[PDB]
């Protein structure tokens, strides 16, 4: 059923390239949970120590983007009126990073983007997720997520 | 030379960021901006 | 024979995407509950400090862009610069620096 086959195969295929992009959308969003849900609890708890809320200028909400670049760097920007639109020219390379990747750089979702947790921060990883979800952090945090399941 | 992403996507944005810092980050045949032979603009 | 080798393989993978897809589903409903929640948007943002450790406005510039959703980024490397254009088709978008430099 050699045609039959060929049409089963590629089928398979398929659905082995929708799990694979389904995988890393799941951990991206594990990650994301756990990371705004530690934010949330690091400012929860810095708000009672020392009381009086941070001033509004000293901080940021997300979501939001980073750029940054040499502070030598020639930067010109134009803006639309409605400020809809804006340009920046650069004359040397710069960055551009996403609030999550801040958030994970500043050790948010416990180290688990890259399996570098300590004891402490897989319980703490392992604690802002729920039940079901926890086999697969288990995954995450000993890189053994692969294989297509 | 032009890569374009949407400030909505939980997916791609950080990777598409990174392929966007790779991009623009060997600076070899860059030209470096003159005060001379400009006309700055009104500091409003 | 392979048919049913292929038809075998075809029920793991698609028992394993249901699997995903509720674990998925769970997964963006906590996301959801986060953002439906007013006490923690109010509690999700980063200081100056925080921006520091990951590039600080000491040595390097930082730039913070807020756009609405749905707004287009674009990068280009040209022969000779390069550029970020901001296109928001609705709601207007906000940019400022940090405080230490």
């Amino acid at each position: 059923f050699a045609q039959e086959c060929q049409n089963l195969e590629v089928e398979r295929q398929r659905r082995l390239e929708r799990i694979k992009q389904k995988q890393s959308q799941l951990q991206e969003l594990i990650l994301q949970q756990i990371a705004f849900k530690n934010l949330v609890q690091r400012n929860r708890h810095a708000e009672q120590q020392a009381s009086r809320p941070p001033p509004p200028n000293s901080v940021i909400h997300l979501p939001f983007i980073i750029v940054n670049t040499s502070k030598k760097t020639v930067i010109d920007c134009s803006i639309s009126n409605d400020k809809f639109e804006y340009l920046f020219n650069f004359d040397n390379t710069f960055e551009i990073h996403d609030d999550i990747e801040v958030l994970k750089r500043m050790g948010m979702a416990c180290g688990l983007e890259s399996g570098s947790c300590s004891a402490e921060d897989l319980k703490m990883a392992r604690s802002l997720v729920p039940k079901a979800l926890e086999p697969y952090v288990t995954e995450m945090a000993q890189g053994t997520v692969g294989g297509v399941f | 030379s032009r890569i374009l992403v949407s400030i909505g996507e939980s997916f791609g944005t950080s990777e598409k960021f990174q392929k966007i810092n790779q991009m623009v980050c060997n600076s070899d045949r860059v030209l470096k901006r003159s005060a001379e032979g400009s006309n700055p603009p009104k500091p409003l | 024979g392979r048919l049913e080798g292929l038809t075998q393989d075809l029920r793991q993978l698609q028992e394993s995407e249901q699997q995903l897809d509720h674990l998925m589903n769970i997964c963006t409903t906590q996301l959801r509950l986060l953002s439906e929640d007013t006490d923690s948007q109010r509690l999700a943002y980063v200081t100056c400090q925080d921006l520091r450790s990951i590039a600080d406005p000491a040595e390097q510039m930082v730039m913070v862009i807020k756009a609405p959703p749905e707004t287009q980024l674009q990068a280009v490397d040209s022969s000779e610069n390069f550029q970020i254009s901001l296109k928001s088709k609705q709601g207007p978008i906000d940019v400022f620096l940090c405080p230490e430099e």
